[PDB]
């Protein structure tokens, strides 16, 4: 992104043009922009007459794409509300895919993936920390063992001291990672990860919510039916309700019979 | 005047081989529930299909698609004569070829595929000529017929043996391709096109009226709702459909 918006006012579209021009010859190709937000937000802050004529020059060759050659553009951003809506035009940027912050199964399988290569001791839990990981994005959860590492390190060798540019490889085989490690990295504030609307699937059910038993086959008439059995509403005719209203005292377990429904269809 | 000229109209029928009319027409032109018959129009050329009686038709217009259209090289308002041919007897042997620009990425036995289930015992009436086009395969074949032996006109049979050269022909100049847009390719805008079409029928298909008759056309014409509607495809179709010249501005 800001290496398009860091040329010179010329240069810039000469560089969107070679990409285009390089990566077409290479068919097939698949051609990645960064930071979109950052060259075509044409609302507010589209202040000036250079901004506008940079995004016209992408939209062309947006356009310019004779379908033939195969090439297929992808972009990234903060945002949906973000882009030039004329970017948004069906035929250009017309397949959307909203990729929000990992859920408790996502950051336990991030989890592994960035603990494959270290050697992880028995006492490890990772399903426990990707739970108590409230607002953790993938990176942040990087950083998250990354720092625990440190603390792993800075208890070996350190003591040792091998002021070299090459480190033993007995040495390192030999280094673990302790479930303490992982506490402390969540004690300081690097977990501090941006926080925002969390959805994900329940992981409580309805043994957490005692007796109850009109309700749960009430609930399960309304979304249970209308997704596993849709063939037999339009046997019958009738048309699913769309909402329930749950009322009584509060500490009821309003909350987790919504959650423990979402659970039995295993929905977000 | 003659009442056997009439005026090429939209069809509702997109059948090849098919021409409708209305029913005192035919009683008037002496036609029968399957007479093939013999259009001429501009450029001097033929064409042969089969009248068949259209309830929503008008007495003084007669409805053809794009197939027909183009074989007269005629657009929608030109002058055509139609006459009964009853001289028309059935075909033997008929050598037909398709076009380069409509075969390629698909190869193999294009008779058993595309031309052995589209004359299935429809007797077609065919001439030395004439394009029509063949759909299927999820997409469009164009064959344009070279020579039949009951020169010029014939009638193609179940029973008549159809011969494929496999020898891709050149575009000729006035042969629009079928593949553009046309009326026929646009939907949901009725009342769109039905307004959209009378604005623009007469300055574009009689620039001489409008510069003889002291009566001012619209110059500019704004096209409204969200993306994805269509709005190019609409304003191409009427330039291919007039043969007026199209110029787009991105």
């Amino acid at each position: 992104g800001p290496e398009i918006m860091s040329k010179l006012a010329g240069e810039s579209e000469s560089n969107l043009r070679k990409a285009f021009e390089e990566a077409e010859k290479n068919a097939p190709a698949i051609i990645f922009i960064d930071e979109l937000d950052a060259i075509a937000p044409k609302r507010e802050k589209t202040h000036g007459e250079v901004e506008r004529r940079i995004v016209s020059q992408l939209l062309t060759l947006m356009d310019g794409l004779k379908q033939r050659a195969h090439v297929i553009v992808m972009a990234a951003t903060n945002r949906p509300n973000s882009i030039d809506p004329a970017l948004r035009r069906f035929g250009r940027f017309d397949r959307e895919v909203d990729i929000g912050i990992p859920d408790a199964t996502g950051r336990l399988e991030i989890l592994q993936i960035h603990t494959k290569n270290m050697k992880l001791a028995d006492d490890v839990d990772l399903e426990q920390v990707a739970n108590e990981t409230h607002g953790h994005v993938g990176a942040d959860l990087a950083a998250l063992c990354s720092e625990a590492a440190l603390q792993a390190i800075r208890k070996k060798m350190d003591l040792i001291d091998l002021e070299d540019e090459t480190i033993d490889a007995e040495v390192m085989n030999s280094l673990a990672v302790t479930m303490d490690d992982f506490r402390w990295a969540l004690s300081q504030s690097n977990p501090s990860a941006l926080r925002e609307t969390v959805v994900e699937v329940p992981q409580v059910t309805w043994e957490d919510i005692g007796g109850l038993e009109d309700v749960k086959r009430e609930l399960q008439e309304l979304v249970q039916y209308p997704v596993e059995h849709p063939d037999k509403f339009l046997k019958f005719g009738m048309t699913p309700s769309k909402g329930v209203l749950f009322y009584g005292p509060p500490g009821c377990g309003k909350t987790l019979l919504a959650k423990a429904i979402a659970n039995e269809c295993q929905a977000n | 005047n003659r009442p056997n000229r009439l005026i090429v109209d939209e069809a509702i029928n997109e059948d090849n081989s098919v021409v409708s009319l209305s029913q005192p027409k035919m009683d008037e032109l002496q036609l029968f529930r399957g007479d093939t018959v013999l259009l001429k129009g501009k450029k001097r050329r033929e064409a042969v299909c089969i009248v068949l009686s259209d309830d929503t038709c008008s007495d003084e217009k007669i409805r053809m698609n794009r197939v027909v259209r183009n074989n007269l090289r005629v657009r929608l308002g030109d002058v055509i004569s139609i006459q009964p041919c009853p001289d028309v007897k059935y075909g033997k042997r008929i050598h037909v070829l398709p076009i380069d620009d409509t075969v390629e990425g698909i190869t193999g036995n294009l008779f058993e595929v595309y031309l052995k289930p589209y004359f299935l015992e429809a007797y077609r009436p065919i001439r030395k000529g004439d394009i029509f086009l063949v759909r299927g395969g999820m997409r469009a074949v164009e064959f344009k017929v070279v020579e039949t032996d009951p020169s010029p006109y014939c009638i193609v049979a179940p029973d008549t043996v159809i011969h494929c050269e496999g020898e891709p022909i050149k575009r000729e100049d006035e042969e629009e391709s079928l593949n553009e847009v046309g009326y026929d390719d646009i939907g949901g805008c009725r009342k769109q096109l039905a307004q959209i079409k009378e604005m623009v029928e007469l300055p574009l298909r009689h620039p001489a009226l409008f510069k003889a008759i002291g009566v001012k056309p619209p110059r500019g014409i704004l096209l409204y709702g969200p993306p994805g509607t269509g709005k190019t495809l609409i304003a191409r179709a009427v330039a291919n459909e007039t043969g007026a010249f199209f110029f787009l501005i991105n």
